[PDB]
DNA sequence: ATCAATATCCACCTGCAGATTCTACCAAAAGTGTATTTGGAAACTGCTCCATCAAAAGGCATGTTCAGCTGAACCAGCTGAACATGCCTTTTGATGAGCAGTTTCCAAATACACTTTTGGTAGAATCTGCAGGTGGATATTGAT
DNA sequence: ATCAATATCCACCTGCAGATTCTACCAAAAGTGTATTTGGAAACTGCTCAATCAAAAGGCATGTTCAGCTGGTTCAGCTGAACATGCCTTTTGATGGAGCAGTTTCCAAATACACTTTTGGTAGAATCTGCAGGTGGATATTGAT
């Protein structure tokens, strides 16, 4: 058998979920090639933020990533986040 | 690693002739035992056909074999529910319930004397001795205050002693009729497993969450960690079980490791069998076991994407290693049983294996024999 | 028995809310939002004031510097009204010692 | 009634627009997102753990970012007298923001 | 246009998940008083900035002319929404160690006062690469 | 392809605005010593994280339709780049001559700091009620004959 669920990866971010997301942005009609590209885009964003978060985590000699690290890592990219402390 | 797998073959050299060599006196017994270990591995790769299955309620925590008879077994649940089951009987085996919520049996050995009895250690805080019909014969000790309970238990008959471990760090040692001269503390935290040697009578082993496993002398030491030996670890320990021969101690951790300690200089190890049996809350902790008549080891595998696997194919399966070498020799697998084999125990007899998975009990004997007229 | 102590701006936000809309409540998440918002604005303003001070080789942060930073960061009419409130506050505080 | 009732193309999408814009619950499921984060983090440093609220915060940030991106995408699309977004639109928007990659 | 379908709004009902109110008590905030800056008034100076003139002068205002561009009808085809279905993922509740978060304490790390150099910097005295100039070889362009 | 008209690029020269180097010297760096504070290795402990199995809820992979969106074709305007001309806003360059940037003094105001005494902000135990959810009934938006 070969499942590895659909890639054991980003492909669990299913199509209709992206559809709902595009619906939030007011969009009506989407092409079939969008999905994959969006996924790649998402990955890049996450990568950068997570990297920074992990780096903050590494400075405190912890093995648990806290919310605060995510907040700060987001703040440095100009995407400050409210509602989780800081 | 290698030498056996879903694709690779078990059988090494075809030395069976050695039996007659033994009939002549040239070749020595240990080589023969080696060859017949080889034979058992070969036929164990045909245990693959799962004989029998058996359910009951919430969760499995402990397993035990009826010593004299092959097909009989006892098992203990998350909810103080015990079962006794015999194969080839079809008489709808015997049951006994408990509270069901906070009465988790955690240790279970048969009575060496009265086969219709059994010892038990319970989350209620009462190391008890009780019948398969339900009547409790005797409590042996007690917490006398809830939220402090026992976890470990074992007994010896040649010496007539009982031993039991707590959830905080202290061990108790009773006679088969009470008469307690013990309850000095041994550890700092919960004692997960503990056992007595069968070939001597009077040195003991205990293991704990303290990243330490300790060997005692129950007649000579009285001074609260005037112990005999103490072996450290990198992680906690889920189980420490002796050999039948008495010279090889086996130890199995919570993160990723197995260790073989020997008679010779308890401190240093002989060999490390890396293999994942990662610990977890709702899972039942994993307990390596010897096979009574060879130098084998039997374990349940619980994969880890972070464990550095030497083999590229990592399934949920029962592994079988060699004791005095280090590497593997067999792997049992059968879909429709993709659960995690928490417990595995061979018979004292040598022809049968039991597995305790979550909500399931499995029996692995061979089948598909030829027929009579 | 060991116990820590985490401060916030919660109680004060609650007071203000009861002043402006007596028959209205507010959830914990939103109060957290307001807490983070206050912390963010505080940090921006203090940092900007610091930068102004350092650029003019003055070692004291005063009301003047805060006023300047406010005019820089915020736009238009919001700045003017807030500045009004600030000046009124200073005038009241300085008199009734 | 004989034939199944059938809405014309576009209407149900609009219905989805109004329904999801009126509410606020997260649209992506927790678990896959957890697994994604865990995989990527594993490739930088091993055996890390994550608090739940951190995952929630990443979820909020990602969804807000994507929403903004699709918004600019849709504007760029409208600029070309189309109604269908395409990859080059997304590329255009990201290139203009400077979120290069 | 009018009739059924279906989605959605709106009136009404109930118990619980946060919302709200009531204790102790201790870290936090105000008060005295003193030690210590420190920023604004006054007095000066020289750098830089601002209103004028004049001689080009390169650049800007205007006016033609036409070759490429911007849209506007039209249509093939494609491609992606609607919907049904079964199935597969996801959700959610069962009552152990690990790690975030404190508390001690002192060996290492580093601020502060003063003296001794010394490298960095303003300004005078040389250098020189390159902005202008001149001349000639292609390189594009564009008509034929 | 083949031939005229300008635009761009190479070669060779030359003097000067800017670059580089050489002094004097004075505000930082280093040393030394001593006073002060701090970060990180041990002792605890109470919240939270790691992931399985069983039973059930809700959503997704797939496959069938078909409306209308894309995108290429062709064509009627139209309007915006080339380029000529003449005049005129700007460059440059000079000069004056007011005003402000920046120094230097200094002292009356302001504020950090070491205590002492109040006090309200916050953890945690008792109440509570608005809203999530649920039931039921009435209007709105799609869409077909």
């Amino acid at each position: 058998r070969h499942r590895k669920v659909l890639r054991d990866n980003i492909q669990g971010i299913t199509k209709p979920a992206i559809r709902r997301l595009a619906r939030r942005g007011g969009v009506k009609r989407i092409s079939g090639l969008i999905y994959e590209e969006t996924r790649g885009v998402l990955k890049v964003f996450l990568e950068n933020v997570i990297r920074d978060a992990v780096t903050y985590t590494e400075h405190a000699k912890r093995k648990t990533v806290t919310a605060m690290d995510v907040v700060y890592a987001l703040k440095r990219q100009g995407r400050t986040l409210y509602g989780f402390g800081g | 690693v290698g030498l056996a797998g879903p694709q690779i073959l078990p059988p090494c050299r075809s030395i069976v002739r050695t039996l007659h060599q033994h009939k002549l006196g040239r070749a020595s017994w240990p080589s023969v035992q080696q060859g017949l270990q080889q034979s058992f591995l070969h036929t164990l790769d045909s245990y693959r056909i799962l004989q029998k299955a058996a359910p009951f309620d919430r969760r499995a925590t402990s397993l035990a074999w009826h010593p004299t008879h092959p097909s009989t077994v006892a098992v203990g649940s998350k909810g103080g529910d015990i079962m006794l089951w015999n194969f080839g009987i079809k008489d709808k085996p015997t049951f006994i319930k408990g509270i069901g919520a906070g009465g988790s049996i955690t240790g279970l050995k048969f009575n060496p004397l009265n086969t219709n009895q059994f010892y038990a250690s319970s989350m209620e805080g009462t190391t008890r001795l009780q019948d398969f019909k339900g009547n409790i014969l005797r409590v042996f000790a007690s917490s006398d205050t809830i939220n402090i309970w026992f976890c470990s238990l074992d007994v010896s008959a040649s010496s007539r002693m009982v031993v039991t471990g707590d959830n905080v760090g202290n061990v108790i040692l009773l006679n088969m009729d009470g008469k307690e001269l013990w309850n000095l503390r041994m550890h700092k935290k919960k004692v997960t497993h503990v056992a007595l040697n069968p070939c001597c009578d009077w040195f003991l082993a205990t293991a704990s969450v303290d990243q330490t496993v300790k060997i005692w002398d129950l007649r000579q030491v009285r001074g609260k960690a005037s112990f005999l030996y103490s072996l450290p670890h990198r992680h906690p320990v889920n189980a420490a079980c002796f050999s039948p021969d008495g010279a090889r101690l086996l130890t199995t951790d919570q993160k990723s490791e197995i260790r073989v300690y020997s008679a010779s200089q308890w401190d240093c190890p002989l060999g490390l069998i890396p293999h994942p049996h990662r610990h977890f809350q709702h899972l039942t902790p994993i307990k390596a076991a010897w096979h009574p008549r060879y130098n084998l080891i039997v374990v349940g595998r619980y994969p880890d994407p972070n464990f550095k696997s030497c083999t590229p194919y990592e399934l949920r399966t029962i592994d079988v290693f060699d004791g005095n070498s280090g590497k593997m020799m067999c792997q049992l697998y059968d879909p429709e049983s993709s659960g995690i084999s928490s417990l595995n125990e061979f018979n004292p007899m040598g022809d049968t294996l039991a597995s305790a998975m979550g909500y399931h009990i499995l029996i692995w004997s061979q089948e598909e024999a030829r027929t009579r007229k | 028995r060991k116990r820590s102590r985490k401060e916030s701006y919660s109680i004060y936000v609650y007071k203000v809310l009861k002043q402006v809309h007596p028959d209205t409540g507010i959830s914990s998440k939103a109060m957290g939002i307001m807490n983070s918002f206050v912390n963010d604005i505080f940090e921006r303003i203090a940092g900007e004031a610091s930068r102004l001070a350092h650029y003019n080789k003055r070692s004291t942060i005063t009301s003047r510097e805060i006023q300047t930073a406010v005019r820089l960061l915020l736009p238009g009419e919001l700045a003017k009204h807030a500045v009004s409130e600030g000046t009124k506050a200073v005038t009241k505080y300085t008199s009734a010692k | 009634v004989k034939k199944p009732h059938r809405y014309r193309p576009g209407t149900v999408a609009l219905r989805e627009i109004r329904r999801y814009q009126k509410s606020t619950e997260l649209l992506i499921r927790k678990l896959p997102f957890q697994r994604l984060v865990r995989e990527i983090a594993q490739d930088f440093k091993t055996d890390l753990r994550f608090q739940s609220s951190a995952v929630m915060a990443l979820q909020e940030a990602c969804e807000a970012y994507l929403v903004g991106l699709f918004e600019d995408t849709n504007l760029c699309a409208i600029h070309a007298k189309r109604v269908t977004i395409m990859p080059k639109d997304i590329q255009l928007a990201r290139r203009i923001r400077g979120e290069r990659a």
